[PDB]
Parts: C-alpha cells; structure tokens; sequence
C-alpha cells in the first residue's frame, strides 16, 4: 500500500495453516541515526485472495522486526522490537500489545528473534541480541523469565550475538544453533547434563558477519550457511568442522535465504 | 591434495592449470576489486575491511605453497596494502569521534556505547572512558528511573485542582530544577523515589475520582451516600472544591437516575 | 498476470447466485467489494508499469524525453479493457 514507504521490510513470515494464503510481514529501519523522523512503525497482514488493505495492523511501541507467528493456528502472533520488549497480539483487535512482555533487568538490547520451543499444550519463546544473554520467557502466562541464563563463551567474552536460530526436525528436544554474527556459528543444548556451560560448537570458518542458518529438511540433519557472500552447506559432526558442498564465491555481499 | 604424485609425466600437463589457478584468482580478484571500490553502526566499515582482508589473506597462502605471479604480486601489493591504510585511518578518525562525543556528554549515547562494545570486541580478537561506560550503565538503572519519573509527569486534574492548589510539590520540583541545570545524582534518585510516592498520592486522587464517578429507592440512596462518604473520608478552597465535587456527583446522579 | 489475471477473472464473476431474495441483495454486497478491490490493483498495476518504464539509466535517453500521448493511449486501453470486463459480466448475468 502507499503507506509501505520509507520502511524496509526486514522479515516476511508466512501463516502456518494450509490454505490460508495470508502473509504476516515486518517492516523496519536499522542504522538508527537515520531513525525515521516520520512513521512509528506498524506491520501488517496481507492476503492473496484479494490484495487487501492489511487485514489487521499491529502497532508496536517501537520498531518491529523479526516478527514470527504462533505455531499452526489462525489466532495470535508474536513480534520483536528494538528495546528488547517482546510483544504478543490476537486477531480480534487491530490494536497494540495484548500482553507486552515487560522490561526486567537483563535484556535491554535489540532482538532479531521471537523463536518458539515445542512447549506442548501452550506457547513459549527465546531471544538473542548483541549482548549474548539469550533469555527464555514464559508460557501462556507471560511476564517472567523461565530459564534466564545469560549465556557465556568458554573463555569469557560473553558478548556473542546471533541471528536466525534453527531447531530439530526430529521431535525437538532442545538441540539448536545460534547464528553468531562475528563469523563463528555457535550451538547449544539447554539441558545441562554437564554443568551450566554447554556451548560446544564454535564452527569457525565462515566469513564475516553471518546472515544464514537453517537445518535441512525432508530427510536428514545437514545445516546451511548462506550468510556471507559464499553460500556453503555444512554438516554436524565433530570431525567435519568445514563445509561439504561449498558453492560459489559470489559478488554482492550475501544476506539471506533457506 | 587428494592425490599429491609428482613426476615428469604429470608435470607437463599441470603447468597450464596452475596457470589457470593464477588467472582465476586474478578474475575473482577483480570481482573483489570491483565490489570493493564501487561500494566504498559505524564499525560496519572496519568489518567491511577485515572481512575482505582475511578473505583475501587465504588465497595468497593457497598459491605460494614465475611470470604471471609478478602481475598478481602487483595487484596484491597495493590493493591489500592501501585497504590496511583505510582501516588504520578509520581507527584514527573514530578515536577522534569517540573522544569528542565523550567530551560533549560529561543518538550519541547508543551509537557510542555500541561502538565501544564493537571495536572492543575487535581489539580482543580509554580506561576512564570504560569506567564512565560502566557508570552510566549502572545509572542506566536510574536512567530507567528517569523514564518512570517522566511518565509520572505525563499522567499528572479538575478534581486534582484542589490538591495541587494546596500541595507544595514545587519545592521538590525546584530541587529537581536546580538539578536540571556525583552522589548528587544518587540523592536526586532518592528524591525521585519520594516524588514517586507523591505520584502515588496523585493516583490516589485519581482513584477517588473514579469511585466518585460510579422500595429500592432507600437502597439507591444508601449506595449514593456510601459512595459520597467514601469520597469524603478518603479526602483527608479545599472545602469549596469538595463541595464542587459533591455537586458534580449530585448532577451525575440526577443524570443517571432520571433514565 | 497483474493486468490480465484480474481482468479475465473480473469478467468471470457471477453476481446473482442461486421475499427471501433479499439475501441476493446481501450477496450482491459482497462481490461488489471484490470488483472494487481488483480494480484498484489494476489501477495500481498499469500505473506502476509506467514508473518501471521511466526510471532506468539508459545513457542515450538523457537527451530524449519520453513522450506523453501514447502513454495516455496505454492508459486508455486499460480503461476500455475494464469496460469490456463489466459488459461481459452483466450480459452473462442477464443470460
């Protein structure tokens, strides 16, 4: 629409049921010294049956990014922001925060996430920032940090970023990777059978600020690394800390796919 | 090196294809050179530099494990070399910029704390400045108390005309105003806490306004008298304003009870 | 697609469906918005097409301006193909 002006779309997520062609979209501007003196942002939901003026508009209190949805339902939607302030919205009101996840002590940093855990018969979440402190929040009842562990690298430079984390396509007991932006993919499990230090993998070898991460589906577990302007394919073993099907060194610095 | 089998039988097949590596490194060397000098936070620039630089460091290692190699040595020389010149002058210029913005501080804050974190991350991969960073982060606690204070200024009144006409909050406001132009900040935070208590007094005024907002005629008269008695008890020009609020209550009761 | 998946489905609709006929009135509310909705995008789409043809370097065009009157002819063909839509829909309806 002609309000979708001066506002980069810095995500698009897709609605999860089958024959609902809706898209939830997510519009922002970073490098915030040119934070736009105009529009405070409000994302949207478009439909493909008609290119309708956005069915519902979600108005946040700050710059919406990364706005994932709620899993397999026609009700609810999450979001991210720039403070750290998560958000949460239902479909029968075109308004602001249904349950704004508040400020508490730790997470006061830009969030590129709103990632769901498979907490059955309920809802859940986690975040990631340019401080490190990946900080799980609550389920259904929302206001508390569940397993609020500021994570820490083994040799104590805990400002370890992330983007675009991926879970398990085999039933999902909390094994995941975090797309850490300094050129080193990290990984975790959260069930510390060991002490609380459980960040095994630094897969150093990708280049510069990483922008891609995805497991592969449809048969196996081989994950991807499309982040910098080389588009690899990586593998998860303790002996293969290096690609498998490296593909082309490109022009035009890469930024994202799956 | 899934084979290497050096002979005098392979060799005269692979001079031309070690040459082909030399020309392919030159061709994507010009893709790097095109992308570099065409698209030539703040620290995205140093990441631009050292991304491409350790990127290009790996190929020189790969080749050098001699006729084309001289011209590849030419391009490699200055291109690798001046790009280090840019990273050097970049840290010079933004040492100047952090220094000057720090001086003005005694927006800019979010930029400079993000920048100090980011080349700090780089330089482990001034001291007074980082002390002050820790100070204004532990005072970011009370800078998130300033936002509570400014909210409180926002929602803080025709009902509140009585109390404000009788309140002496301007003395604490004048203490903040003399503060508006070390431990002074900390004691002013406790002054804010006392002022937040006065904000709780303002919202107690709001709550009493809202509860004054809302045969069987004896029951209705008893309910109205109970609401008025609750307002009057919860109260303690002031007598005149109390009478005015009671008259507005009576008018509202006549408006609602005539339906 | 954007200029002829609409205008070959706008001319594919069927307004009146199968006293109680007031439901038809209600029914003919709904699809009304349909055609209106579709029309807006085509009034968008042809419009956007012009911007695409205008904004492009082509160093041998910065001394030859684009003309006008045939762009008004492109616009006019868009209008008349809307009209062909609606007359097809109405005649099929009355049939």
């Amino acid at each position: 629409d002609p309000n979708n002006i001066k506002r980069s779309a810095s995500y698009v997520n897709w609605h999860p049921d089958g024959s609902v062609p809706k898209v939830v979209v997510a519009y922002s501007i970073l490098q915030f010294q040119q934070q736009p003196a105009g529009m405070p942002l409000s994302s949207y939901i478009w439909d493909v049956n008609n290119p309708n003026t956005p069915e519902y508009e979600m108005v946040p209190t700050s710059q919406i990014c990364c706005a994932k949805f709620n899993l397999k339902d026609n009700n609810l939607v999450g979001a991210g922001q720039y403070n750290g302030q998560l958000a949460y919205f239902d479909v029968r009101k075109g308004n602001g925060p249904v349950e704004a996840t508040p400020i508490d002590i730790s997470h006061r940093d830009p969030i590129y996430d709103f990632a769901w855990l498979q907490s059955k018969t309920g809802t859940e979440c986690m975040t990631v920032s340019t401080d490190g402190n990946v900080l799980w929040w609550d389920l259904r009842k929302m206001n508390e940090c569940v397993e609020n562990m500021p994570l820490k690298e083994k040799n104590s430079e805990t400002t370890v970023g992330g983007v675009c984390l991926e879970y398990d396509t085999n039933a999902g007991p909390t094994n995941f990777m975090v797309g850490t932006e300094q050129g080193q993919i990290f990984s975790c499990n959260r069930k510390a059978k060991n002490p609380v230090d459980r960040v095994k993998y630094v897969l150093s070898g990708h280049h510069g600020p990483i922008y891609g991460l995805r497991r592969n589906p449809f048969n196996s577990k081989y994950f991807l690394s499309i982040g910098d302007w080389t588009a690899r394919v990586w593998v998860e073993d303790t002996a293969v800390k290096t690609p498998i099907l490296t593909t082309k060194y490109h022009p035009t610095y890469l930024t994202g796919g799956t | 090196d899934s084979f290497e089998l050096d002979r005098e039988v392979i060799a005269h097949d692979l001079e031309k294809k070690h040459t082909d590596l030399l020309h392919s490194y030159a061709r994507d060397l010009k893709d790097v050179a095109d992308l570099f000098h065409q698209y030539k936070p703040y620290s995205g620039a140093a990441y631009w530099v050292r991304g491409l630089m350790e990127r290009i460091k790996d190929p020189m290692d790969r080749l050098l494990t001699s006729e084309l190699f001289r011209e590849i040595q030419r391009t490699y020389d200055h291109l690798w070399e001046e790009m280090t010149e840019y990273r050097t002058r970049a840290v010079d210029a933004w040492c100047a910029q952090v220094a000057a913005t720090s001086d003005e501080k005694l927006p800019a804050l979010v930029r400079l704390l993000r920048e100090t974190k980011y080349f700090l991350l780089l330089e482990t991969s001034s001291a007074k400045d980082l002390f002050a960073s820790a100070d204004t982060f532990r005072q970011q606690i009370s800078a998130l108390d300033l936002i509570c204070s400014i909210y409180n200024k926002v929602q803080r009144l025709a009902v509140e005309k009585p109390l404000v006409q009788q309140k002496l909050d301007a003395v604490e406001q004048a203490l903040n105003r003399g503060l508006a132009e070390i431990d002074t900040y900390i004691k002013e935070c406790m002054e804010l806490v006392k002022d937040v208590d006065l904000v709780l007094n303002t919202i107690k005024d709001n709550v009493k306004a809202t509860q004054g907002i809302l045969f069987d005629e004896l029951n209705d008269a008893f309910n109205q008298l109970i609401q008025q008695r609750h307002s009057e008890i919860r109260d303690a020009k002031g007598a005149a304003s109390w009478r005015a609020y009671v008259d507005y209550f009576s008018n509202i009761v006549i408006d609602g009870f005539s339906a | 697609n954007r200029v002829d998946s609409n205008l070959g489905a706008i001319s594919s609709t069927l307004l009146v469906e199968l006293e109680g006929f007031v439901e038809q009135n209600r029914f003919q509310k709904k699809q009304a918005e349909l055609l209106a909705i579709r029309n807006e995008e085509v009034r968008r789409a042809i419009e956007d097409l012009y911007t695409l043809v205008r904004n492009y370097p082509r160093e041998n065009t910065e001394d030859v301006l684009d003309e006008k009157e045939v762009s008004l002819l492109v616009r006019h063909y868009s209008k008349n193909m809307y009209n062909a839509i609606m007359q097809c829909t109405l005649n099929s309806l009355q049939a």
